């Protein structure tokens, strides 16, 4: 969208693996 | 008298205007009012004396900048009331202070006196018909959809992570400081000077703030860069004369989470955030880990996300899900939640009115926000 | 109805408000004669002024009253105005206001001697003192830009943006067109031209107006001057006599360049620009580099810009866009100036009056100056 | 290897010399190298053509003067490395390097760079077996006996406070700013242009110093002296020409209070002092208010100390016990306390080996230092 400052593929989270 | 209300998102480095039920907002401008240094002997300058906006941006040079808030705390209350003016004005906004409803926000536990006198100018300076003032984390949630979130936000001014869960904002596991984006920008300033290059003047202090938006990133260990050898990348000025900056680049950032940096013992981003998940109930514990929210502009540091899981990897109990989300729209987040509570039918019962605002007075201020 | 007074070193350039080009134009001379005891025919001015001086040359002994921008001899500075007022304008100076021009960095008293006169012995209804450089960018037309303003009595930059000036800036410069002339005069006396008098002083001033030029690279033309004759041009004087001079065209005007060999031990002109540009605030430099305005007579070489836009940019950054104005009509630029500043209705409240002359005193001018 | 060490207390204006348990420095000499501007046509002339010390100042007139050193940075470091060469060799202290330790000093917050190049300059040009790189605060307060206080220091190239409580100097609370008698002489001389008596050759400018030196005095309230007319005393020149000073004098050294005036927004001497003690924590700033030490040759003013007193008093906070002490010798405090800290026997331990660098390199001297 429109505005000066974005950031480009850092992703939206950053999550630990679920384990069983 | 209801009217589209206005959304004026504060802060000491940023201040975003705009009216509500909007995507982004369309009035963004750095919060800081310039006055000329120099004498104006050539008519046909700059006139006003009084530079806001875009107009300050582009004639920094001829500038002395002054910032009227630190810390989500405005000192010099002459220079935001010309800001809000500004902003109200035909240059921006390009309506009355009459006509809308106005929603303004704070950071958490600050003074009661500067949220008085706030309110003071808004109803009286300005002729306000309704105000509401509000938190950042209520806010940044109202944007993601969420109601259950740790909003672990980093601005120019505070740095703080309010744990809410289900609509349920705990005053007493909030965790604040004052180290943020500023003191960074500051603390890499002393660094250059080191390095070599001095930077003085406050029209000359946004340059370091440029270098800092542009190249920096947070080491995932601090300890192997320092043995290591840097590259020393280059950057170049509006002048045209490069600047190694070495390795000031990933040890200014390191304020953030090293306090004891620029010489004053306080938690830390990563301290903060545990403490605040700590201090709530212990059932509430497993969802605030799993719902952490990033906001902010010093949350945009390149690898800041990653290093922010490694160190409550290290701190928080073993085998539990962390996950620290963060939107496309970070630096908006707070504003956007604004236009979203503005637009909402329940706004009308939440504000501060003007009736009973000369009724009352400060109590009904410090009654309905909580 | 204002009456522009460009009191210069060399020439002295006057007229009247709102004009395109001056009307009184001439050499800033009195000539006083040879006094023996023996009588002389038919009656005769005891001290001649301006192009009479200029005219019975070989007799007089030719004083400039101003030396290096400073008045030395008052009394011969009050008899050049009465020569401007009465004798080439053909009118007085009570009805008229009075704008005049004085280069930066000039001792305080000269402005309160210059206005004690114009008030006290001229009684004139309303005067000002302005800058050269400021004047001279007005008439260029900009707000924004330095200007390495050079004329016989003094070179001196003003870096100004926005039309906002930086006092702290400007950076005055002992060389001038007059030690140019001396130079020329003594590298004549090297190869068999000697003159002494100050009757060739005018002489050699005209060889320097006519033949010199600026060097592009200076080794390069040396060179070429020991090896082909076809660049040794020959110049007839006053007198039927033809002189022939080979390396003196481009070594003359190198003095600028190269104050070592006048023996002043300062910056040249194409460094003391770039250091009055560092001087000024960081983010303000590339509208400088942009607008590097010319004026004076000491800027009518031929090949004068291509030289600066070589030795600036050789100076500076490799990013930067060097640009220099050099218009046609850079000799009378503060003058030109003077007029548009006289035309304007805003100039019309910033005048200097009678009544607060005997207020005040000659101390009120440096408040209204700058 | 453990010979008499020595003592070279660096600075931009003056250099001093000698050895360890010294009661004064044998060897005080300006930092500067003299070269000649005329041409040697006869013989038995002064050989060299590089002239250092009381040579250089004896023959002024003849030198092209030019200071290595500005505001503790060499820029000029060909010349810096040829004053050290002259301060070892026979004409002052008549002694080989390989054989003594060296005591360095430097000012605080300089460019890391020079501190590696300076002793790249100690280890390998000349054969240093140890070095050690010291501050100036740490010295004066080893001269005086002390442990507390803050150390305001002046000379001629950096003003700078550092805040020491009980041997624990505070890196965060060090406040500096280029604004010392170097910038004060510089504008002393644009003031005495203002006034009439110009100066500009090199030589020339050593004249003013000797003028700010004798001449002049700073008045506690500044808006009283400027309402007042001055009464214009004389100063004799090395030539004989008598100059009426006028309002030059006072307004001069101003500067270091107000450094608006030369065009430079910093803090000021009174600023820095006060700031430096508001840097630092609660509980030290009473007992650093108690114990201030003045040091260098611009806190020599006439009327400095009682301005400094004022100041203090309209910044600190109410009824608090200031006192603003000083050594007699306030030239030589900080040489003094290095050679007293030269002799310790600790003294071993603190430096840089020769072997130790050549191991390490860079990093052991930025582990030694600080």
């Amino acid at each position: 969208m429109a505005d000066p400052k974005y950031a480009d593929l850092p992703g939206i989270a950053r999550n630990e693996p679920d384990v069983y | 008298i209801a009217n589209q209300p206005v959304v004026i998102d504060n802060g000491s480095g940023v201040i975003k205007a705009g009216f509500a039920g909007d995507q982004i907002p369309k009035y963004c401008f750095p919060n800081y009012v310039g006055r000329p240094k120099h004498v104006r002997v050539m008519a046909g300058a700059l006139e006003g004396d009084i530079f806001i906006g875009p107009k300050a941006e582009e004639h920094r040079g001829l500038l002395s900048i002054r910032y009227p808030m630190e810390h989500g705390i405005v000192k010099d209350w002459n220079d935001m009331e010309r800001i809000w003016q500004y902003v109200y004005s035909k240059e921006q906004l390009q309506t009355f202070s009459e006509e809308h409803p106005v929603l303004l926000t704070e950071a958490p536990l600050n003074p009661r006196k500067n949220r008085e006198r706030a309110a003071e100018v808004f109803f009286e300076t300005f002729n306000v018909p309704a105000l509401f003032i509000s938190m950042q984390a209520v806010l940044s949630l109202y944007a993601t959809g969420r109601t259950t979130g740790v909003v672990l936000d980093s601005g120019d001014g505070v740095t703080h992570a309010v744990p809410i869960y289900e609509g349920f904002a705990m005053p007493h596991s909030i965790m604040r400081i004052d180290i943020a984006g500023r003191d960074v920008s500051r603390f890499l300033r002393l660094y250059l000077r080191k390095e070599g290059y001095d930077f003085h003047s406050s029209s000359e202090f946004e340059i370091v703030k440029a270098i800092k938006e542009r190249a920096c990133y947070l080491s995932i260990n601090p300890q192997k860069d320092e043995t290591l050898e840097t590259e020393k990348a280059q950057y170049y000025l509006p002048d045209g004369s490069t600047i190694e900056i070495g390795p000031s680049r990933f040890r200014a950032p390191e304020l953030l989470f090293r306090p004891d940096l620029i010489g004053e013992e306080s938690e830390g981003i990563h301290e903060v955030l545990v403490f605040a998940i700590q201090k709530s109930d212990m059932d509430l514990r497993r969802t605030l880990f799993s719902n952490i929210v990033l906001s902010g502009g010093s949350t945009l540091f390149k690898g800041f996300g990653d290093r922010l899981l490694s160190e409550v990897k290290k701190l928080a109990p073993k085998d539990v899900k962390i996950r620290i989300s963060a939107p496309q729209e970070r630096l908006y987040s707070t504003w956007i939640g604004g236009s979203i509570l503005a637009s909402l039918d329940t706004f009308k019962k939440m504000w501060v009115s003007k009736k009973e605002y000369e009724e009352d007075g400060a109590r009904s201020i410090h009654r309905k926000t909580f | 109805a204002a009456l522009v007074v460009d009191n210069g070193s060399g020439m002295c350039k006057a007229g009247f408000a709102g004009d395109d080009a001056p009307r009184a134009v001439f050499p800033s001379i009195v000539g006083r004669p040879r006094h023996q005891g023996v009588m002389v025919g038919m009656g005769q001015k005891d001290s001649y002024v301006g192009d009479e001086a200029q005219s019975k040359r070989g007799i007089l002994t030719l004083k400039y009253p101003i030396e290096h921008g400073i008045v030395t001899n008052w009394d011969d500075m009050e008899k050049i105005w009465h020569h401007t007022f009465y004798n080439e304008l053909r009118v007085a100076p009570e009805e008229h206001p009075v704008l005049l021009t004085e280069a930066p960095l000039n001792p305080k008293a000269n402005r309160e001697k210059m206005t004690q006169i114009m008030f006290e012995t001229f009684n004139t209804p309303a005067m000002y003192v302005a800058i050269q450089a400021v004047l001279s960018l007005y008439a260029s037309g900009r707000t924004t830009g330095i200007v390495m303003d050079s004329g016989d009595g003094v070179t001196h930059t003003v870096p100004i943006y926005e039309g906002y000036a930086l006092p702290h800036a400007i950076l005055r410069l002992d060389l001038a067109g007059r030690d140019l002339t001396d130079y020329l005069m003594k590298i004549l006396t090297e190869r068999g031209y000697s003159f002494t008098t100050t009757a060739e002083r005018e002489i050699v001033r005209d060889i320097k107006e006519k033949l010199c030029y600026v060097a592009l690279d200076f080794e390069q033309e040396m060179a070429t001057a020991a090896s082909s004759s076809s660049l040794e041009k020959s110049y007839e004087l006053p007198d039927g006599q033809v002189i022939t001079i080979g390396n003196e065209r481009f070594r003359c005007p190198e003095a600028l360049f190269q104050p070592s060999f006048l023996g002043m031990e300062s910056c040249g002109i194409h460094e003391t620009t770039f250091n009055s540009i560092m001087k000024c605030d960081v983010d303000i430099r590339k509208d400088l580099y942009a607008n590097t305005v010319l004026s004076g007579g000491t800027t009518m070489y031929p090949g004068i810009a291509d030289r600066m836009q070589k030795e600036i940019t050789a100076l500076a950054p490799s990013t930067m866009k060097i640009k220099i104005i050099a218009p046609p009509e850079r000799k009378y630029s503060v003058w030109i100036g003077g007029s548009i500043l006289a035309s304007l209705s805003t100039f019309q409240q910033m005048w200097i009056s009678k009544q607060e002359y005997d207020e005040s005193g000659p101390s009120i001018v440096h408040r209204k100056c700058f």
